[PDB]
RNA sequence: GUCAACCGAGCGUUGAUCCGAGGAUGUCCGAAUGGGGAAACCCGGCACGAGUGAUGUCGUGUCACCAGGCGCUGAAUAUAUAGGCGUCUGGGGGGAACGCGGGGAAGUGAAACAUCUCAGUACCCGUAGGAAGAGAAAACAAAAUGUGAUUCCGUGAGUAGUGGCGAGCGAAAGCGGAGGAUGGCUAAACCGUAUGCAUGUGAUACCGGGUAGGGGUUGUGUGUGCGGGGUUGUGGGACCUAUCUUUCCGGCUCUACCUGGCUGGAGGGCAGUGAGAAAAUGUUGUGGUUAGCGGAAAUGGCUUGGGAUGGCCUGCCGUAGACGGUGAGAGCCCGGUACGUGAAAACCCGACGUCUGUCUUGAUGGUGUUCCCGAGUAGCAGCGGGCCCGUGGAAUCUGCUGUGAAUCUGCCGGGACCACCCGGUAAGCCUGAAUACUUCCCAGUGACCGAUAGCGGAUUAGUACCGUGAGGGAAUGGUGAAAAGUACCCCG
RNA sequence: UGCAUCCGGUGAAGCCGCCGAGUGAUCGAGUGGUGGAGGGUGUGGGAGUGAGAAUGCAGGCAUGAGUAGCGAUUAGGCAAGUGAGAACCUUGCCCGCCGAAAGACCAAGGGUUCCUGGGCCAGGCCAGUCCGCCCAGGGUGAGUCGGGACCUAAGGCGAGGCCG
RNA sequence: CAUAUAUCCUGAGAGGUGAUGCAUAGCCGAGUGAGGCGAAUUCGGUGAUCCUAUGCUGCCGAGAAAAGCCUCUAGCGAGGAC
């Protein structure tokens, strides 16, 4: 019997400057799962934080290609999504 | 043209031998004829392909 | 963790609840590890191993 | 886990890591199969759930085509069919070799070349199986009062022959062996029964006789289905017809009575997952396979050495002196070896059973007559294939086209053909063993290679790289016993 | 390699020399150095058994030779700075070239070459503190933009089907 | 019944609004670089290969399909429209 949790999409946040400027701006980032759509991590972000989410934004990034002595390997390619808080705006401390 | 519907008949393959003997590949194609038939007394007829040997053993039903 | 000796004898009901439970605490100490504040590193692997032994006693049970 | 460590964290005598067997999960592509598509990525329907103030969203099943059963409906159109609808069971693709059935080259040789060879090879097509094909005489043989299914191996034999009688090609009989199952089942003539289609002296007609009823066990035909009966070459079997006859009980041969044949129930056999019918279900076998465990004897002395596993000298085991490792040649240091042991579970082999069919309404040897013994088949003719046989006097076998028989004083074969003798019984079907092979797993072997060798590949290997593409395709092993991989100082 | 004997960590093979030997292919259980684990002899057995050349193959390296060349038709100079090292890097002031481009933006194509920090064995036809080079981290945000969930052209596939 | 600069559709562009905003020449400091303030904005000429324009005229060589939009009933309908 599969049990189907809301926080299985999102992987994991983001750590960075640009991700710290947008969280300054009640702005975060997550790694989602690459099969997930903005509906979805909308309903997922909402009833895992009991927040009010106004927008999600998408992006897919490439992973790098990197040089070894056995050849070339290629990182994971992962999906990124900037959620964006409500005027009600309790931050996610979690973070 | 060369398989019966009935009972499957094919064509024969063998040479073609010249006064010189030169022999050179062919085909013994059956004697196919287009044949409407009664499949039952109800009086429906459908077109098949039956080799006039299968005609004269009476196998098609051309009512 | 939790063996399949004790864990065969919850019903399906606090079965569930234990498996989204453990979800969630998989959910925190994948963030921790994310932000890096968390030492013990096999929390995720015993996480990860309960959830699959609560998931194989759902499918024997549903199974029979 | 490993390259391949460096950390960081932890588990384990409450049995971890690891090995074997059985399960669960198994994203997307791929026969790919809800639809689409540039393979691994886009879009959906239905049903049931989850979520939302509602749409959005999520989860689980299901939704391709074709073929064959079953059921509903039956167009033009009247009978009806095609077709449509629903529901079940199958198929689809992959695989190194081996099998069978088809199609089928050329370089080459003939010192040219076309008949011929190469070669029914290369390749392609359709299909299986663990093996396949063949297989039970319409056979060989030659007067032997002879063999007796098929297959495979050795001889026969490079022979008889065949061939622009050139290059070349090339049997069979017989004999010796492997394996044995000289095996089984059917179709017909006749009965019984059911049904379809025609009609019906619609009565003196169909049961085995004699008695009595009756106008249909239809009365007659015809076809089909099923059950009996019948499997053969000294011909056999049906139709008859005497003799002898190794269970009991019951119901039927139109009807009741005395008589001969059908059908069920009880013993009694006989067989079986088998070719001879089939699907199962139990118990048991230190029977096997898929993990393992035990397993003798030197810290021996002197000496060289960094190290003894070297040399000399002492013992010990041996059902174990096979082979590797350990700081240099080790039976006695280790892993092991000879030799014994081990299976919870799964699978494979047997055995005994439940179970299934099957014979018992049966069996024997005799006598003279009608019917049957596989049909567009054999035979013949035309054009071809393959047989030693290249059309030749060309037998046997086989493809296409015409023509087209007989049922035993019948038919076929005995290398044109005719007569006599001999052998066999075609136009129906199954059959194990002897035989071929290795993608893969296990255990070994080598007067085989040892890094330009051996697989292309001991190292990133079908990788890098080359080509749009099919495809082509490399190079690179060794410190040391142990990293003890050079702290520290100096020039830079 | 069968068999029989001999040598070897008190140092075998291999390689480099000396001193010699045989009629020849060749030899030295004669020795010196290096080296670190297997070899010799006799008698038989079997060869992937002997290269100087095939415009022979693979690897390494010579002559030409420290020679040609260092890839257009625009052109660089000075001061300062960094640095072990500066003609080429950074800044400043001049000079010059293009300007229907040698300016700006897309499509196809490429795939991280973009930014930050670090580096100067490999590459840049010179050097380099620099780089489209090497290393680590970061970076691509769509109801309206280009496409799909909308539609068809050429054309492709193609249920049934016709033909073979 | 109609020949109307009538009526309607289409339509560059001018004008208003969007704009008390935004931006800018400069002025102050500040010196990686960050910040604040911020004037005037009228009138002409020239002028497109761009817009009206899938327009208009001419010509022969006679110049995609479907979706979309509008309409018509067939048909659904006790609710439905703004």
């Amino acid at each position: 019997a599969t049990i189907t949790d809301p926080r299985d999409i999102i992987l994991a946040p983001v750590i960075s400057e640009k991700s710290y400027g947008l969280i300054e701006d009640n702005v975060y980032t997550f790694v989602v799962h690459p099969d997930s759509n903005k509906t979805q991590i909308k309903i997922a972000i909402e009833k895992i934080f009991d927040v009010k989410v106004d927008s999600v934004n998408t992006a897919n990034r490439q992973g790098k290609r990197k040089r070894t002595r056995t050849g070339f390997g290629k990182r994971k390619s992962t999906k990124r999504a900037i959620v964006k808080l409500a005027a009600g705006s309790k931050p996610i401390d979690l973070f | 043209a060369a398989v019966c519907d009935i009972c499957g008949k094919g064509p024969g393959f063998g040479k073609s031998v010249s006064h010189s003997h030169r022999r050179t590949s062919r085909r013994w194609n059956p004697n196919i004829q287009p044949v409407r038939a009664v499949t039952r007394p109800g009086g429906n007829k459908q077109r098949i392909n039956a080799c006039t040997s299968c005609i004269k053993a009476g196998k098609v039903s051309r009512a | 963790g939790t063996t399949p000796g004790e864990l065969r004898e919850l019903t399906d009901d606090e079965l569930k609840d234990k498996l989204r439970e453990s979800k969630e605490e998989l959910f925190n100490l994948r963030f921790q590890m994310a932000t890096g504040q968390l030492s013990n590193n096999r929390r995720l692997r015993t996480v990860r191993q309960e959830i699959a032994r609560v998931y194989t006693v759902l499918r024997e049970r549903e199974l029979g």
